[PDB]
């Protein structure tokens, strides 16, 4: 049956193949169909825009001299070791260990992981409202539209891992998968993207930093019933420097307008006494107006 | 790990049947569910599993269009859809979870259909 | 793709060894899957890859049979087991069980 | 060692490396396990540390069948470390090292020396003195269960070397080597699990940060005993208390990351303040002030640690 | 034979050779390019390159169209620019009807910066990059540019601690080794530092501690910790006048720090104004 | 994705015009803008495209010279630009975005010129 | 190379077969498009790369072609929906369109 | 005259062996060299090598490719490359090499094959260290003067070092 | 090295075209560059490899020529420029001028 | 960027003469400075160029040995420095500074010297 | 650099010979030493040298047993060793420290022996 | 390598010059420093590497030579030296040293 010459009737000495050359050549474009897994969650880096993961970029499209009449098993496997004189789509990301499957009629599927600490661009205006959105673009280099098409699958080809959990945050399952297509002056490519919405629960920066600043509420507030609110707004002052542990500097104000609430009516107090209920109640007719809005 | 399916149901010829599979332990997106058809006087015959997390499959050449799936994550239960409901219906269901391998070892407890 | 045995009827007997077999429509792999059925309740698996086992079992089993001929060997009959079993091959695609050869 | 050697593998055999052997045949079992050089670099940050692995794996390969010299011990030379079939190890968290030791069937005894860089998941239950899960996945990526399946060793399979120190932890000798399996669109593939059951001892901080944090709370139980007729003496230092704190919360921040649940060990931080917060009300309004607080903070002190003991 | 059509040019015919350059016993070729910046932040940005020359030696007249498009496997052997950043495989490759090429380089180096850093949060940060070469003098190849539109800048890439202003100074920085005469091109990047957060965490903080000052064992060292979150990583003259409003409180003045300061305010705002 | 176009325009032989095609919604300096030429009587015929943020283009080779281009980043348009207006003007200008091909799908509601 | 209809005007009654001609002298690819383009406003887009419809294409618009020369069917076809059909070629750098059925 | 002439003395036949030193069974070969700054630097080598002579070509300052260097002999010096060849087969040759008070950071230049007494290594007598035109640093800098001489290591090796003579500003 | 100019008294009146030799008969390079010197003064850059016009030069002065002999091609001749010229060589160490040409 | 050198000088017959060309505008380590023999009734010839930051020389086969070359950074000057003069010294000397190629673009207006 | 001998002895036949050679201004450690046996009226031959930190060595075939060293780091001396002396001892012993070369540049006064 | 001279004197005064050369028979091509040891002072070099002399009393050098002949060059001559001349080579494993003359 020849086990060593199946491998040489498709591609090494004989029929001529070369992976320098498009399947199909003088021919239709060859899409290919995507599927990603991310594995591991890792490192919000809100300073250098990063996002730590690693994914299985799975591809599934058709190759027509990669077909067989020989052998009856359809879906086979390969090692890795034969990719060098394999074709492959270029694969790389706008925002910056395989298998080979031979089918029947040219089917080939195809799975790296992509080591990458993902660049994202978040916003950050409020996050109770404002939910963190990483955005990794599958655009290719080197075909344009009439040789290389990329598109996600319909049936759910995006999927989270099964025991992932995730510090600070919770991830959603649903997400948008539609296009975001380049026009460059080689030519136009084929971009495809999805969002991760990354929000939280209620507050663990209230507990770890908002609690803190919190605590200081009720300690600015016992100077109504000199050494105590110049202490107090050092005290602020020391947790604006703890505020800034790996925060980006932002031109825009972040939801840093609760410290500055805080720092503003704590020196309020003692320039009154420069000069005891409707102060501190001043502070709670508009801490019930603040969380009022976050809720959208 | 327990496999609880529902319990027992009737149906007339032409409608459709929904059944359901209880997974207890784990998350239902974790492992592979298979489904199988257990009718008696001749052998057996295969289905097709799912990834409850995507919803990929691979159907049986003779059965599709016969048998489709469906999957939910809020639910913890798998799914299972038929359409034209033959004489051939007299059968009972399983919900397999083999979990290293093809062969399957975790089962369900049966559930009656006929038509 | 078919999964046939031999025939449609064996013999049983307290206390020997029996050999049946199982074939494919192709000389497929050494798939060997036997599965744990009586009447009446659900099925479970006794042999797996014609060696392996799995936990909580009657140690009584003796698997054997590769290629293009399998055997299913019971090492002592008892009566409590009195009951139908099916193969089935794991290596291709379709995953067709057997037809059945009552004991 | 060479003239023998290539000439009946390559050129009259043909061993085709590109391909798995004994083609039609059942999934090629191994026996894989670890020998630990050292560890070490464990970061509570990051939550990533390192570990390096003498791997070595078994495999029974027909094409490995001598019938010329006697020998056994046969650690052949590492030129041809990438003429031989490997399986597709790769891992979930992630002169030539390799002496193989061949046999007359084929059983070969091919190692791989490794430095990995794994991870850990820390779920907080009672992170001073907890049995922490810390995952050791060997995987595989190009086959499935119908090609490829890991096995552990029966006998030792998880082994220390003689005797090595390890920095702030000891291991259990009990483990969890489980059999796990992952499941993917094209087939599913090989998951084999070892649960490192691995505590760490207070003997980096019982000096560094939160038992400095005790230095507040016995200082916590000098800013309450003293009268209310000392402007500058009691709440002169007791202005102190509030502040120091600020200093080792962010101790509780440069070296602690931010987690989900609130955290076991800074639960004392702000309830001892608690306390204080409420006495600052009664300037405007001494036994109490003398005896009340060490007979305050015992009774959740022995009850805490009964508790969160497990 | 259409695919023994493709190595016509590359293997067994008409023998190209890479190692050496075609158009030779000549003059220096016109090997004009242009770059596309996707992603700049962190000084980290991230480049693709395109380029153009000719030579007699890759013409056709098989195939009509121009575009003709190979994968990123044929750079092995076709004659490369010799490029590198002076302050420092995705490559698709492009064969038109004539011999002309669009070649193509992304770039993932480091570039580095030598700004100036006085005025901070009010400069010009211009920076740059030394698209020069490497490997030969100035007979083989002279860099030029597209006379329009040399750099292209995405849409959604507005990052904060600035602002890339539309503007860039393109000009040349031709070098001269000892090897021979090398040329240069480069690209001023204005990039002006926005206001706003420089404003509000460190001027309006430590201008509350003048406001406090309008203690004396206390508001030292609050300028103090103002040096902890402002020293581990313009700005310097604020550190220092407020050095001595601090003494100054320590050493008609009433309202004479507040006009102390307002022939501060302007004096701000006439030199940071450029 | 709409696009908006200039009214009813008219001009004198050997002028020049200038119509400007509005792109409400997306970005001006991201996507292709090709400008077409649908004159009646024979087919229909093409112009030539141009990116809005580099001014390169790839003309008809019997059209060079009549089409010019320019782009401006403020007004979020593309503008067409001629000379010579000879008595081959009855046509009508029209602005196609091809976005995920060289076909074309986003056009323009059409702009009325004749000389 | 051009895309020249081979019939100027054809017509059938309602619902009935088709037979839309691209003609082109060689076989290049399947890459082309597909217009209609009613009296009074703008050409709107029907199928691209010959195989796949456009997000608002009502069905029975089904389009075809292989070889050197390029034929399709519309089954269902509409008494309001007869007008001006035109042809499209973007694997070359003249972007011809056609001339109209 | 075609460039196919180029791999006749190299290529087939002629005995260019890449990794015999020239001056076989003779003389030392001493190289030349200059640095210059930008520790990112660009260093270059040179030195004379009659072994790649010729007559049949007019030109004497010709310029080859950075790849043709695969079957070229180099210095063994360890701790993007160039090469043009005179008329004699002076050659020079450079890589892109990165380096990573009044101190010197010092420097140490070796063989790795041979000992001294086939292959010397030396400075050049004219403007050794060079600097760049308009380097501004974080108020640290080089001043003018940079003495020169070996340090002569033995395991007997050469040595190229530079007292990198500099100041600290405030 | 073959160079020379072997014309050096050519006629000339306002407005008119003129070619010009400066000769050589092997190769070097399409790399010459013609400088324009009125007496008195410093030979001026005017044309750069043979075909690149430098920033401050009217349209006129347009070179030209490919191989051996090469030619600047002036369109008209105005009262600014009846002087004396040279060529250059470029592709060997010895970069000498060329011989003279006044109009 | 331009280049201005000293005033009218003479010498003796046998003496040493130096010249300079002081750039205002840029540095003098940058570019290179070459320099020419303009002497009327004979063709021109090459001399010989330095770098100032180096001192590395390239001279003609011909002109070796009476032409010698001094640089220095404190003034921004290259100087020219002559032994030996003989009867052909009747030139004028010109510091041709060309940066983008080995032609000069930027000259020098030159000093007369004669023996 | 400077190196310093010892002063001179007077032994027995059969007897030992301690000398060293100091050297100040640079440790002893570092460079290669080699001793030479400077007999008079017949010709020079290469004995042996060693490193004296590293301990090195590289002897002669027929001078193997007879040279012998000896090394020591805090004295930045070099002791040479002999045993079974003849009657040819009459030789003038140098420590040839050759720095650059297998030639040697560096010697001493003079250490005068003879049996 | 055996390296000696026959002759052993020649007579001359100050002003004359004095070369002779040695045959060698093996590949010492640079590898030659001729020395010169004179009686109360130590073993001194008057050239290495066969072309060039240690700096500080530069002085007197001149030498050439290939193969196996061997010159060096002592032309403007002074009375400090009288000894006895060799010839030698210090490339292969023997070494000898010699003495000089003039
Ligand atoms: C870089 O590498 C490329 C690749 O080899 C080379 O550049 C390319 O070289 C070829 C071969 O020479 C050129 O093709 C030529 O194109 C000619 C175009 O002819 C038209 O233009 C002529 C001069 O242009 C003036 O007139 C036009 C229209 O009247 C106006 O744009 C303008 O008035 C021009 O004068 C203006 O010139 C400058 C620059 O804009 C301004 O500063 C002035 O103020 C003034 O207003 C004209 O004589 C002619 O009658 C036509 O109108 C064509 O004739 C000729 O036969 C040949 O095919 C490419 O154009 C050239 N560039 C590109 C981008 O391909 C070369 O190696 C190197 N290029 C450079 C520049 O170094
Ligand atoms: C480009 O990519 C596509 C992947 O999308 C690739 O495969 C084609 O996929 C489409 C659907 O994704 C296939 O179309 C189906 O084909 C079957 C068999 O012919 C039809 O019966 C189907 O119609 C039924 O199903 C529809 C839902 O899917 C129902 O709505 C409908 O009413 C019918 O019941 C459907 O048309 C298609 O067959 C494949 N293959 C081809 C050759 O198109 C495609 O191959 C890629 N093209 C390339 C690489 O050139």
């Amino acid at each position: 049956m020849s086990p060593s010459d199946f491998l040489d009737k498709l591609m090494g000495r004989t029929s001529g193949y070369d992976a320098r050359i498009r399947p199909n050549f003088k021919g239709p474009p060859v899409n290919v169909s995507c599927n990603i897994f991310i594995n591991s969650f890792g490192s919000i880096a809100e300073t250098t825009m990063d996002y730590r993961v690693n994914i299985f970029l799975r591809q599934q499209w058709n190759d027509p001299r990669l077909a067989y009449n020989e052998y009856p098993d359809d879906s086979l496997d390969l090692d890795p070791s034969m990719l060098d004189s394999i074709w492959k789509p270029d694969l790389f990301f706008a925002n910056e260990n395989k298998l080979l499957r031979i089918s029947r009629n040219g089917n080939v599927l195809y799975s790296i992981r992509i080591t990458l600490t993902l660049a994202c661009p978040m916003d950050l205006k409020n996050f109770p409202m404002d939910v963190q959105t990483c955005i990794m673009q599958l655009e290719s280099f080197g075909y344009t539209m009439n040789d290389l098409i990329f598109e996600w699958q319909e049936q759910g080809a995006v999927q989270v891992a099964d025991g992932l959990t995730l510090p600070q945050f919770i991830l959603k399952e649903e997400k948008d998968l539609r296009y975001c297509t380049k026009h460059y002056n080689t030519g136009k490519f084929t971009c495809i993207e999805a969002r991760f919405h990354l929000e939280r629960q209620m507050g663990y920066y209230l507990i770890q930093m908002y609690i803190p600043s919190l605590l200081i509420v009720i300690l600015s507030w016992i100077s109504f019933w000199v050494g105590l609110g110049i202490t107090t707004v050092l005290t602020m002052t020391t947790q604006s420097s703890g505020s800034r542990a790996s925060l980006p500097k932002v031109s825009y104000v972040k939801a840093d307008i609760w410290m500055a609430v805080c720092l503003l009516f704590v020196f309020s107090a003692l320039l009154e006494y420069a000069a005891r209920i409707g102060f501190p109640m001043a502070f709670l007719i508009f801490n019930m107006f603040y969380w009022i809005i976050y809720k959208i | 790990v327990q496999l609880q399916q529902s319990g027992a149901e009737l149906m007339k010829p032409g409608a459709a049947v929904k059944i359901s599979c209880k997974a207890t332990g784990h998350t239902i997106s974790r492992y592979w569910i298979d489904w199988l058809k257990q009718r008696p006087g001749h052998g057996l015959e295969w289905i097709g599993e799912i990834l409850p997390g995507s919803g990929s499959t691979n159907y049986n050449e003779k059965f599709k269009g016969k048998a489709t799936f469906t999957a939910e994550k809020s639910s913890n239960t798998a799914y299972m859809q038929l359409s034209s409901l033959t004489s051939e219906d007299s059968a009972v269901y399983y919900c397999a979870m083999g979990v290293r391998g093809n062969y399957f070892d975790y089962w369900g407890q049966g559930t009656t259909l006929t038509v | 793709i078919v999964m046939t045995q031999s025939h449609k009827f064996m013999s049983t007997s307290v206390g020997d060894r029996v050999s049946i077999t199982c074939k494919a429509s192709q000389d497929v792999s050494t798939a060997v899957a036997w599965y744990q059925q009586k009447p009446g309740q659900s099925p479970k698996l006794l042999i797996y890859w014609a060696s392996t086992r799995h936990t909580g079992v009657p140690g009584r089993f003796t698997g054997s049979g590769s290629g293009t001929d399998y055997t299913l060997t019971i090492s002592s009959v008892q009566a409590e087991d009195l009951s139908l079993y099916y193969c089935q091959q794991h290596y291709s695609t379709p995953r067709t069980f057997g037809g059945g050869t009552k004991l």
